[PDB]
């Protein structure tokens, strides 16, 4: 997360995406403080809240109102897709099948044809998972292994709480 | 004998029983012998051997009103004055300032007239509160309604096609029921608002969840103002913009409900969206209650004024007014024993007994 | 003429209140380069301002116009006389039930119409964004929560009431996808006690995940039994069985007898959601409610997704916008009918005339 502070604040553009480890983990609490903070700095935040992303329809979005985030900035579905390429650190909070290439550029994975949120080559896409393991797959995707798009080896809450204070 | 009667809701078209099963349980345990009608909770979807799963005997028609405590579901209508005996612990909605009227006839009829809905407003007494609690669940049944004939989800959820957005509900003249509407529509995941002139809702408002619109401006002598209701009706403007829901909530017993939207103002609210009108059972909030109806608004406001909301949600009404009546029992009987000891020391008692065997007690000490 | 414009007609089904786009929906259609056309009248079954389609972007039409455009994004099917006016070429989308619908099918066939079955979507994950069945069902999870409390006993709710403790509602969402899990959230947001049961392991994180016991697994044949065994002695405890157990193309499985039903507590509500493509209960009574001897509300209501008027035509015109989405991927405003994804070549069962019915087998 050390990193991911000094990354965040480079930013300019943060796509943050709730893709599961936020809800699991609690990490939408603390996400609403950091942003409102991002918010204080100047920065272009989206919230790129997929629906269908781990677990249940909505869900990570009245969970995001229970975290008091702004629903301006939380945008359920919008295919944001020229902000992707303009973001810096995306903070995939979990979510790596929901950004997934593998589901639908290659027909691979189980989730057959998923309208992933398509932010690969984008400026940095931290993926918030402890371990390369399988989500509901993440077969071979870039955003495992890649520079910008890499795997945080942290939990979703541990993370953003350094972060939170950090920064 | 001292026996409870657990009547059938006669009142046309109401759908409570007074006590449930659960609560007939609890009628036992007070120690009086606890008979229901046959089948009186069919309203409320218990029939005969559902009251014999709680162990209730199964009064076969009249023989339900020879009873030392008939605890009635709403008042006695003449046919079932008739049908009471005097020196009966005859506990009901009874609505005393409604009613003058049965006051005098219930005085013929000799009986102990224990109001339910006049139940002392404080703490202690809420249990006992069955005004309240009965409001409490048509609030939460006005929420209910609304959801019946709202165009959109109370609850906002990105679905796998589309955004959902949070409903906007504002609650008007936020009584108990206005609470517990803020309650069920916060569970359900809606933006809640309420506005009322009185400042003592507004902590109650703000933890069940909601944003208590400040007035944009003595408590009677603001309320009764005419740049107030102006200021009332901005609140209401600025609001009919954006919202979603409207719960008209300010009944008051005896008073028909003030009647605070000017119907021009419905018109100019967002379509797709409710006003469930608890008040309808006397005058009713908005200007467009036609009591009984959803009144579609031509802009697309179905203004709901269900008089029959404390019902409509019949074996919860039933449950909870059921023990509201164990309340007052568990302080009538403390002893256990198994007698009415109608208190009047014990001033929320004194209110509820508004006529005792016969002569009227009412009102009671404030 | 009207290549570019869109026709949302006032839908003529009985039972409904959906037209195909609510005001916002039309916005969306606009966003996406095309202009939209509606019926008069729109607005009422939408419970929308008819004025504020005008006021959001849209020609209000007197009716048969809305026919003559580019695409008619329509809720159900056109019935004979819509049929006759369907435009030989005109992308016509809406609940076809295809294989349900053979002569339907035909009729479209020498009209000539790029028929896609919004009902019919193949249904794998983007096609579910696509897929008017989605957000009708997902409608219709809410819808049961709902309807379920507007003839509901109890609340939902175990609020500790002044009067007393409320017993609370045991939400029992058989079928926990797509409208079982939009009755999950719904129910767990109440804080009614969720239990749900679907085949799918997936399902089960979800059930934990909202405070809710998953109900286990104990197939097809021999286990369909035990399923009937666990819903007997699950409706015992439980209040609402919001069963959603369909499987598509397939009746629904008659799994809540009614027995089952005549077992359960009274002031319950079973809302067969799989009503219209089956019903799961066999007490449904469909387009209605029914109320038992023991007291259990069989809500068997077909009508469901039909049921919310403002948001299921918000939703279903989403399917439409995302449906547009990746037809015209430019959003260039006239419809390229891609052949090239699975999802548009399996929904489109009709290209203008030739049935194309349907895709490769992309199993789902
Ligand atoms: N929401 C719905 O409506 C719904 C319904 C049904 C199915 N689904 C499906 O779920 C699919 C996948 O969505 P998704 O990628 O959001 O979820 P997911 O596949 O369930 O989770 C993906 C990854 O999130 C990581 N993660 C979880 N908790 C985290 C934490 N506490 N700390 C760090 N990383 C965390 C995990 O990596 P680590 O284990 O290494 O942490 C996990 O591999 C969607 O494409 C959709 O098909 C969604
Ligand atoms: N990738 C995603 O995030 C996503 C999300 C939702 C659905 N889907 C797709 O939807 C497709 C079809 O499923 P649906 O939910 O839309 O269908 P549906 O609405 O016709 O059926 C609803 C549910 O009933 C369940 N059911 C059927 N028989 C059952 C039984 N005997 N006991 C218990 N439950 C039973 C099914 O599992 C299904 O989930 C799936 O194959 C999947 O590809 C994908």
């Amino acid at each position: 997360a050390e990193e991911t502070a000094e990354l965040l604040k480079n930013s300019h553009s943060v796509i943050i995406t709730p893709g599961y480890g936020m809800a699991v983990a609690q990490a939408q609490y603390p996400v609403a403080e950091i942003t409102e903070k991002l918010r204080a700095r100047g920065i272009n935040v989206r919230f790129g809240i997929h629906p269908v992303a781990g677990r249940l329809p909505g869900h990570m979005n009245v969970l995001l109102a229970e975290a008091k985030v702004p629903y301006d900035i939380v945008l359920e579905m919008d295919e944001i897709n020229d902000d992707f390429a303009d973001t810096d650190t995306v903070l995939v909070i979990g979510a790596n099948d929901t950004v997934n290439p593998a589901a639908q550029d290659d027909p691979k994975s189980p989730i057959a044809g998923m309208p992933v949120l398509e932010v690969w080559k984008a400026q940095n896409v931290i993926v918030f998972k402890r371990s390369m393991n399988t989500g509901y797959a993440g077969v071979q995707n870039p955003l495992f292994f890649k520079e910008n798009t890499h795997m945080l080896f942290g939990d979703a809450k541990a993370s953003v709480d350094a972060i939170l204070k950090a920064l | 004998h001292g026996r409870i009667g657990i009547p059938r809701e006669r009142l046309t078209n109401e759908t409570r029983v007074a006590a449930t099963p659960k609560t007939v349980e609890q009628l036992l345990k007070l120690g009086f012998t606890v008979a229901v009608e046959s089948g009186a909770g069919q309203l409320a979807s218990f029939d005969d051997k559902a009251f014999v799963q709680a162990g209730a005997e199964i009064v076969e028609g009249n023989s339900v009103w020879q009873s030392e405590i008939i605890l009635k579901v709403n008042a006695p209508l003449d046919d079932e004055i008739a049908l009471l005996n005097p020196g009966t612990t005859l506990v009901s909605f009874i609505w005393p300032a409604q009613n003058p009227e049965l006051m005098q006839k219930l005085a013929e009829r000799n009986v102990t007239v224990m109001a339910m809905d006049s139940v002392p407003r404080i703490s202690r007494a809420q249990s006992l509160d069955a005004l309240s609690s009965m409001a409490n669940i048509a609030g939460y049944r006005a929420i209910v309604e609304a959801a019946h004939e709202f165009g959109r989800f109370f609850t906002g959820q990105i679905t796998a096609a589309g955004k959902v957005p949070p409903a906007k509900v504002m609650v008007i003249g936020a009584g108990v029921a206005g609470l517990a509407a803020i309650g069920a529509a916060n569970s359900l995941g809606a933006i809640v608002r309420a506005f009322d002139t009185r400042p003592e809702v507004k902590e109650q408002v703000q933890s069940m969840g909601a944003e208590f619109l400040e007035l944009d401006f003595d408590g009677y002598a603001k309320v009764m103002s005419d740049a107030f209701i102006k200021a009332e009706m901005e609140l209401f403007a600025a609001q009919a913009k954006e919202v979603d829901i409207i719960v008209t909530t300010a009944l008051i017993p005896g008073k028909p409900a003030p009647k605070l939207i000017t119907r021009e103002m419905v018109d100019s609210m967002k379509a797709g969206s409710v006003i469930v009108d608890l008040a309808a059972q006397n005058g009713g909030n908005c200007e467009y209650t036609v009591p009984g109806e959803i009144f579609t608004t031509e802009n697309g406001v179905k203004v709901i004024g269900y008089t029959d909301l404390p019902g409509r949600l019949p074996t919860q009404s039933s449950q909870l007014y059921g023990t509201n009546l164990v309340n007052l029992l568990k302080l009538l009987c403390k002893e256990k024993d198994g007698n009415i000891t109608v208190d009047f020391d014990d001033v929320v008692i004194r209110g509820v007994t508004v006529i005792r065997a016969g002569e009227i007690t009412w009102p009671a000490p404030p």
